[PDB]
RNA sequence: GUAAAGCGCACGCAGGCGGUUUGUUAAGUCAGAUGUGAAAUCCCCGGGCUCAACCUGGGAACUGCAUCUGAUACUGGCAAGCUUGAGUCUCGUAGAGGGGGGUAGAAUUCCAGGUGUAGCGGUGAAAUGCGUAGAGAUCUGGAGGAAUACCGGUGGCGAAGGCGGCCCCCUGGACGAAGACUGACGCUCAGGUGCGAAAGCGUGGGGAGCAAACAGGAUUAGAUACCCUGGUAGUCCACGCCGUAAACGAUGUCGACUUGGAGGUUGUGCCCUUGAGGCGUGGCUUCCGGAGCUAACGCGUUAAGUCGACCGCCUGGGGAGUAC
């Protein structure tokens, strides 16, 4: 993408962290 | 602080007394200990002392009668920036005279009971209430 | 050398600023309460309970906590007195009509639910009712004998029940809190920086109490 | 950039003495010997522009202490600028 | 912040503000005084019209200006300092911070070779396509261009845009340990200058994939779209231009103050570092949360809290970020 896997990297940190 | 030093000293004033400290510190000038005397003894506050050679520091000892603080809101308002100035008979009334304003007279600084007594309006310093 | 110079603390760093003054100063990773200057509100609490006695106080011992709870309902009874020795259920101070209604409902079990087994219209459906609303005297046991509205109050903590003080503040009764360290003492009224674990200190503290109130008429 | 003696004798002989390097006179020519240096840099680059922001904030910071020597002693000012050929 | 509204980001002239002590001046300021502020209007106490409107006496008022004489706290000037503001040096620590050079290997593609073979590909089924010649598949090599798997992260750096292979050359900041040195050298900044993702343009190269446009095949009621087979500009490089973005933390910069907890990253001081660290101290940083603030969500020591100095912008929706 160039710039989502750099948001959901950063994103699903909302998914699994906890 | 870097361009109000006497705005800076009110805000430690109602900053170390919303968190209600008995007591606070900040590097002190001729005028921020003329203010000082003027609020100790209208009872606003306990009582100070300067100390420092390099650095004189002055600390104020906050006071309050119960969980609330003796000092109300103080408002600074000759602000460089807006610089002003009253006349010995546009002194400005704190709370209709129950709170007290600090001038600069040009027989010193003091309260605007005094300074109306005086006869000699001034450069408003602040409202402290 | 007395009770305070034998409990020491609690919380060991998750502490509560409201009440920063009164620790020394934490050691082995926990805060330690500044214990002799628990004394001067000891004993003007004891002398305000003795005061209230006089009075015939009507006093709380909030004991919702799973081991004061035996440990204060026999002080109570030793107080000649009150407690919750169970859950603060929810708004026994503001909700009064509610539970105004309720001990008139344990009050009958306690009259006629004994007159209702007896011939009124069955026997076992009678004897289940008995057998399940003992439980709602169960509950309930402390605060059964008087019209309510007490006097004063002596919960045993403030975080555990703060809704507890809520609700006294709201309605103007002053709260006797034995505060943890661990808590919020902005809300009690007359806070004392004790221990609220180490159930020995509890029952000391509970028993100083009670030799107050037994005799503060006085 | 410069090397530690290079700015050791620049401290030697524009400061009052040995270890004046906060004079404004040793700050300045401190400065501009940098700056002279850095002009052979960028004239071989040209595209290096996240270095020519730090050049541009010496030159910025010794135009501003050269209007403090302006004001506070004219004969420093006057003395110094012909000895390193500054302000032109 | 989300309602309209923080310039994309810096640097900076003019401008606006300015730590601290003493001396001086007395411009701002303040007090008093003197003139003047036309009359009428306005207000006040009256008076005369049978009352009132109306007329009218005297006062007050005209919040101003100029001159003079005092004060000197605050602001300004001039002089002398001071060290806390700001900056230089000694010293190390970290880093996808830049610019210029090479360099490696995988991977797509292409080409040459060998083996041998009838399908390959493609999707929700399909043809176009590629192929019996030797395709796909396989290993052997060779050319080229483009990006750097893993580490990798709620990580790091940068004013922003942005910056990930490795190594060197030049370079820019930042931070921390003690020190030393200047003495307010400062903050902000209309105009101004410079950087500015991607597209796009200009002149010459290059061009592996990918691919607007364009072709051909399905879909659909129709398909100029999604979907497939090809595919040009572009994507890459140098120089020049463009100047924009949901350029966003939708939070301007700078400074001071104001309970706590858990992490992260990078220095460092002391402690048996025994060590991992414990006790501390810095910086940057992510997440909770009462005070307080908010319409609210929410922010909450990196504030959207409590203040100060400057700058930019807003003023119902559309028309319109449009005409000129």
């Amino acid at each position: 993408f160039y710039e989502k896997p750099t948001t959901e990297r950063k994103r699903a940190k909302a998914s699994a962290v906890k | 602080s870097m361009q109000d030093p006497i705005a800076d000293m009110l805000t430690r004033i109602r900053n170390g007394q919303a968190a209600n400290k008995a007591a606070v510190t900040m590097p002190s000038s001729k005028l921020k200990v003329a203010i000082a005397n003027v609020l100790k003894e209208e009872g606003f506050i306990e009582d100070f002392k300067v100390e420092g050679d390099t650095k004189p520091e002055l600390e104020l000892t906050l006071k309050y009668f119960q969980g609330k603080a003796v000092v109300e809101s103080i408002q600074r308002v000759s602000r460089p920036g807006l610089r002003i100035y009253k006349r010995k008979d546009e002194l400005p009334k704190v709370m209709a005279g129950l709170g007290i304003a600090v001038v600069s007279t040009s027989k010193g600084v003091m309260t605007d009971r005094a300074a109306r007594q005086a006869g000699l309006g001034g450069e408003i310093i602040c409202y402290v209430a | 050398m007395l009770k305070a110079g034998v409990h020491f603390g609690h919380q060991t760093r998750y502490w509560n600023p409201k009440m920063k003054p009164f620790i020394f100063g934490a050691r082995n990773k926990v805060h330690i309460i500044n214990l002799e200057k628990t004394v001067p509100m000891f004993n003007e609490a004891l002398a305000e309970l003795n005061k209230i006695a006089s009075r015939k106080g009507k006093i709380l011992f909030v004991g919702t906590k799973r081991a004061a709870s035996e440990a204060v309902k026999d002080a109570a009874l030793s107080c000649d007195q009150f407690f919750v020795n169970h859950r603060w259920l929810g708004g026994m101070l503001t909700n009064w009509k509610t539970v105004r209604q309720s001990i008139k409902r344990l009050k009958d079990l306690e009259t006629q639910s004994q007159d209702g087994t007896f011939d009124k219209l069955t026997k076992k459906e009678a004897l289940m009712r008995t057998r399940e609303l003992e439980k709602l005297e169960n509950s309930l046991g402390g605060i059964k004998d008087m019209g309510g509205l007490p006097d004063a109050l002596f919960v045993i903590d403030a975080d555990h029940e703060h809704i507890a003080i809520k609700e006294a503040n709201n309605l103007g009764i002053p709260v006797f809190a034995i505060v943890d360290t661990n808590s919020d003492p902005d809300g009690v009224d007359f806070v004392i920086p004790g221990n609220d674990d180490a159930i020995r200190a509890v029952t000391l503290y509970l028993g100083a109490v009670a030799a107050t109130v037994r005799e503060g008429r006085s | 950039s410069l090397s530690t003696e290079a700015t050791a004798k620049i401290v030697s002989e524009f400061g009052r003495d040995a270890n004046d390097t906060g004079s404004t006179e040793v700050q300045v020519a401190l400065l501009t010997a940098q700056i002279n240096h850095l002009q052979g840099h960028f004239a071989e680059h040209k595209k290096d522009h996240h270095s020519r922001r730090g050049l541009l904030r010496m030159v910025s910071q010794r135009r501003k202490l050269l209007d403090y020597l302006k004001r506070k002693d004219v004969a420093r000012y006057t003395r110094l600028i012909e000895r390193l050929g500054l302000r032109r």
